[PDB]
């Protein structure tokens, strides 16, 4: 498996989106 | 999960997708999720790309059966890219668990299946028979194109998406449908 | 060349070979080689094949095509401009005139950054195996089987196989069908005469048929009566 | 004729007849197949001559696909091989390998130096080279992936042991034939007199010689016992 | 067809036989077998519903330039009764040793 | 990925392992595999966090150069149904020779 | 009658068999009556062989629509055979009669579906898919390959299956590949 | 040259030697030895790959590339004004002009202080391994088989191994294959006879095309009419 | 032909049968393979001819990487070498090693003087040098670190001692031969008769000649004894 | 990638196995 930039940002956006 | 049908309309008008959920005892509980269509242009092996040609959810459909087949007529004109010359690449996922019972290897969430336009080939075949007619001599730019839809069709089968992509751009990207 | 080239398959020079008891060893896979041989040494250019084909050229090179040995001449296809030897020691090297060419290997190195250019190139006449395909002329029949004959008795007598004289005669019979063969492919028939002869005879000398593709060389020269 | 002439022949020019004698016809198989290719080279190697169709002798090989060295990926392409060790052919006539047809087919036998390097040329990429390697085995190449499917050759050639390439003869119309005996000496009749006087004088002195025919724990040589 | 498939299947056979034998067959047929068998899956498989009738024609006169081509690939053989110069059976039958104003007649 | 690391592995286990049989392997393709492990290790180290879907699908093309080039690195496999051309399944069931105003009709 | 899904795994695990009889209304009377799973060494031109690979009786289960649709997902590994230099031959035989008027040939109450792994072919494949780009060249390779593909493929559905294991010994016999892991392996 | 140079990788030579007999101890390891020299020996300019390649000047000084065998031009990078032989004694030696170059090894000595100069070299063609790549041109490739063929029965003589007859003949036909493999690979082709006609007729003639990198030396002279 | 079916055409033709006799199967073995040597010198050191393949064996060798002189840092780059000490090659054949594959490879035989001094050529850099040092041992040099990763290498070559080169052969498929009796002799048929008759003839005046028989602590020969 | 909604909820749980 391996996650780019933009993996990353969707899913740091989606835990703050949830906090 | 499985494809039904997956092929672009004989009128090179529509895309159509039919996808259902397998029959076996132990996938009650997996339903359908989504369909995302890349093209050759913004396919990536990570699964599904981020901007696709066009993401589908299902539950907007349907108001749960209902969620274990679902089939789709995309008007390949209002996706703004060209039926001739495309290979889209047609993604789908599960929003399910399956049982604890499930052999080893069939708890696969995701599919893909690969559609190109086959009535370029189909009149690029007719020419060439055409000019073997005449003189019967078997052009080499014909043996050429079958060997080389062969080569395309083991980068699908081995899922070497990337070299199917290099060949369809470098062979088959001029046709005219 | 007064006589077509009418063409036959490779064995029939191991037909005429075989007669001779001491060359019953020799097979296609050395007729092959000693064929192609023969062809080069000869550089006879009525036993090619004429062709033309038309390539892109990307940036000051082209790709060229598979069977070309030799190259007639390279045009622009939108004007038809033949195009001459590259002189030029930094081509498309830039720093801080009329189109030329220069081909190596596979690539063709022009002048030129995007254009179309049209070769005339000659290759060998294959079989419908991919083989080579010889003249059926008995002059030229004759000379390569003596060129092979010479090559077979060359290594028996480098071996003590052969007596030194059975090599001189071989050699003096191959040397004159050589010559003879030579002046066969290449003497004027009566329409390259004609064509030769309308080169020759100029009132007013032609001096620019490299321009076009040589198609105006053997055209006669009219001169209006006053 | 066949191994049993030349055999009695010898037999009885020596006279060699009673069961009880020191020379075998075992001996002379040896000493015929051994002279055979000692004249066999005496006469056609000096300068180049035809060679009759007597000398000759088609054994018949059935074909293996094996590694270039084992079963690594990069260790190179494969070989066929015949599945049972060749003979040596002698280098005085026309070695063939042909496909159970002599007037068709173009294999070629090379030498082992040569078969490193073959196939390079273009119009030579589909012919198929044949040489004995070290190994006692047939090889054969050819940058032609065709070739792998052949199965079955036949191999004619002036074989170095005639025994040995008479073991491995074709099937005949008939059928094998298993004794040796039976089969045909692979030597021209005008050699056959030049072959028999060398074998018959090879053993004339040794068989009238003395030996240590006493069983005493002793060495009876030296006194003609 | 049912008959490309015996076509193709005799091709290929009789390819993997002479490369059993000889260890060498031309490429320029190999071509011919390539065309052959593409043919063949592309008819009897999902393509074979852009084919008219004169697409039909021209693929069944492109695919008779290999029949005698090589060695094979045959002329197939179709179940036949027909001939350029027919057999004429029929009998003639006068009635009462008649005629009608021109010409006779029979029952 | 997890695969790189088994495409570098294999890569350099044929790489000794020819120099275990033979003495030699060509620098040309020497090169070849020291790309592709400093990729591997570039991939899968602190450099990844740099990496857009465009990098990867540049780097991802870039790779596949090397895919048949030599003989250590192989084409890789992946887990794939899929094909140019797809069967249908799909099944004719008609309501009792019933059609619509212009077509026919199923369950 | 008809196979609906044949294939094995592409892990080398499982020989995967789902076969339902026809939906057509002749077709109720007629059932499912065993299923007999054969390799290439003990074939017999005719049914199957007296010494078969294995047996599945369907009637030893619930006793309609059950019996007209069954499925076996068998592992390779208790079949003591290799899931890639293997070629199997499965045998449906139907228990029961279709009621009259049917056409004829439809009728058939047996049917034979083959199974090989296409897996180790595409490998040994993949090694001269490269030989297409380069011009100037035949790729012979992958024309031999493609060829070899193409004859058991051919040979089987024309019903020579003799001849289709003559090319599967010749050819494929030898195929290599990852035996499947006995411990199964934690992903999804 | 009428003929293209195909490029074939050097063990075809080996094919063609190994049909000796007496040439069977021949290896690669020998044959790039002998195919060497003979690329020295007949110092053919079509063998050669044509480069061009930037480098920077120091002081009078400045790094060859590592494939260089000869030099077409050197010039200046920003001007384009080729450089000429040096035949200054005491170049960057002060005491207490038009630009040149001299070059020995890996370096060149120019009369500029800090350039950038473009050079125009030949080097060889090589393989997918590092090692020499020799044309198909049977010409060629038999002038090469003769050649070592001519250098291991030279050592085959002084031991005794060979009779002085057979080396006579080899060397003889060596001599004539050199000769005309020569002539093959030296006549020009009929665009590069343009060019030298273009070069040959000036009613004005142009002796500076040396300053270009030798551009403008095939280029026809064009008169106005008046 | 073995070295079994040489051994007792020679004893049998000296009808040295009975187990008392003075001239055992080893003088005959060490007899054989001298004058193989022998016969092989007189015929291919003259000018050169062909060699047929049956005067070459394979012998079969394992590499080990060893010092130059010792393990000091200043004591030049290391070299393989074999395991076991190698037989000295006449110098009238085709010697080649290669690795495990007699069509493929690229490892150079040459001489030791030569061998002091190779690869200083660009060119040259990545081929194998192979001789056999003043040691008794094949070394290999290379100037490409690559080449001391090899680990097997067989050498084809007319080897000067028959035995020695059949006591180290390549496993055949079936196995090793443990008797060299049943091992095959590495000489043409054609030079058989030749090699049979000289030994026959170096052991013929011996065998019958006089013993010091009596045990009188005394010189019985000069009687005739 | 296409994250799943079931992948967000396997992140937060793994993040908050250190809570």
């Amino acid at each position: 498996m391996f996650f780019t930039q933009e993996d990353y940002r969707k899913i740091e956006k989606w835990l703050l989106a949830n906090s | 999960m499985h494809f039904n049908e997956l092929r672009i309309s004989q009128d090179n008008r529509f895309l159509i997708i039919d996808v259902s959920v397998d029959n076996q005892d132990y996938f009650e509980d997996v339903l359908l999720d989504s369909i995302v269509i890349d093209t050759q242009d913004t396919f990536v092996m990570n699964g599904p790309s981020d901007n696709p040609l066009y993401i589908y959810n299902v539950e907007d459909a349907y108001d749960t059966q209902q969620m274990k087949n679902v089939r789709l007529e995309l008007n390949i004109q209002d996706l703004k890219v060209s039926p001739c010359s495309t290979m889209f690449f047609v993604y789908v996922k599960s929003k399910g668990t399956p049982s604890t019972d499930t052999p080893c290897g069939f708890d696969k969430d995701q599919i893909l299946g690969t559609v190109i336009n086959l009535q370029p080939i189909y009149k690029q075949t007719l020419k060439y028979l055409k000019e073997v007619e005449c003189d019967c001599n078997i052009p080499k730019g014909f043996i050429d194109m079958i060997l080389k839809l062969k080569a395309i069709e083991l980068c699908v089968r081995t899922g070497n998406y990337p070299q199917a992509i290099k060949y369809w751009n470098k062979f088959f990207i001029k046709n005219n449908c | 060349m007064v006589n077509n080239i009418n063409w036959v398959k490779l064995p029939v020079i191991l037909d005429r070979l075989l007669r001779h008891p001491l060359l019953t060893d020799l097979n296609l896979e050395t007729a092959i080689q000693y064929t192609l041989d023969f062809i080069s040494a000869m550089g006879l250019p009525n036993v090619y094949v004429d062709k033309i084909e038309t390539i892109d050229i990307k940036e000051y090179r082209g790709e060229l095509p598979c069977d070309l040995i030799s190259i007639n001449q390279v045009r622009l296809h939108k004007n038809g401009i033949a195009l001459r030897a590259m002189t030029d020691n930094f081509n498309a090297y830039p720093t801080h005139g009329e189109p030329s060419f220069k081909t190596q290997g596979r690539v063709i190195f022009t002048s030129i950054k995007h254009e179309k250019v049209d070769i005339s190139y000659k290759a060998i006449m294959l079989d419908d195996e991919g083989l080579p395909l010889i003249p059926d002329n008995p002059i030229f029949l004759k000379t390569l089987e003596l060129y092979i004959k010479k090559e077979w008795f060359t290594i028996l007598f480098d071996m003590g196989k052969i007596s030194p004289a059975v090599l001189n005669n071989t050699q003096q019979e191959y040397a004159f069908k050589a010559g003879q063969c030579n002046n066969e492919f290449v003497i004027p028939s009566v329409s390259e005469m004609e064509a030769i002869t309308n080169m020759w005879n100029q009132l007013i000398p032609r001096v620019t048929e490299f321009r076009r593709g040589f198609k105006n060389l053997g055209d006669k020269e009219y001169i209006r009566v006053h | 004729m066949t191994y049993n002439e030349l055999i009695y022949m010898v037999l009885d020019e020596l006279k060699l007849s009673s069961d009880d004698s020191y020379y075998t016809p075992d001996h002379v198989i040896f000493l015929l197949v051994k002279y055979r290719s000692f004249l066999l080279k005496q006469r056609y190697s000096d300068i180049k001559k035809q060679i009759p169709d007597s000398d000759y002798q088609s054994i018949c090989l059935d074909l293996i696909e094996v590694p270039a060295i084992s079963g690594e990926p990069c260790e190179g392409s494969s070989y066929l091989r015949s599945k049972n060790k060749v003979p040596t052919t002698m280098m005085i006539g026309n070695p063939r390998v042909y496909p159970m047809d002599f007037y068709q087919g173009e294999i070629t036998y090379i030498s082992r130096d040569r078969m490193r390097y073959v196939g390079y040329n273009k119009f030579l990429r589909n012919i198929i080279y044949c040489s004995k390697a070290p190994d006692g085995y047939l090889y054969f190449k050819s940058w032609n992936p065709q070739f792998l499917h052949l199965e079955k050759v036949s191999f004619n050639a002036i074989f170095e042991d005639a025994k040995e390439a008479s073991e491995m003869a074709c099937p005949e119309e008939n059928g094998t034939i298993c004794k040796l005996e039976d089969k045909e000496f692979p030597i021209e009749d005008a050699l056959v007199p030049p072959l028999i006087e060398l074998v018959v004088k090879e053993l004339r002195g040794p068989e009238y010689s003395p030996k240590d025919e006493d069983n005493n724990a002793k060495d009876d040589l030296p006194d003609a016992r | 067809m049912d008959k490309m498939l015996e076509i193709s299947e005799e091709a290929i056979t009789r390819y993997f036989t002479t490369l059993s034998q000889f260890g060498y067959k031309k490429y320029s047929d190999v071509d011919k077998i390539i065309v052959l068998f593409f043919m063949e899956e592309m008819l009897a498989g999902e393509m074979s519903y852009y084919v008219t009738q004169d697409d039909y024609r021209n693929i069944v006169n492109a695919l008779y330039c290999l029949a005698g081509s090589t060695c094979m690939i045959d002329f197939p053989m179709f179940e036949s009764y027909d001939t350029l110069v027919h057999s004429n059976n029929r009998t003639f039958v006068p009635r009462i040793t008649e005629d009608s104003i021109l010409r006779s007649t029979e029952d």
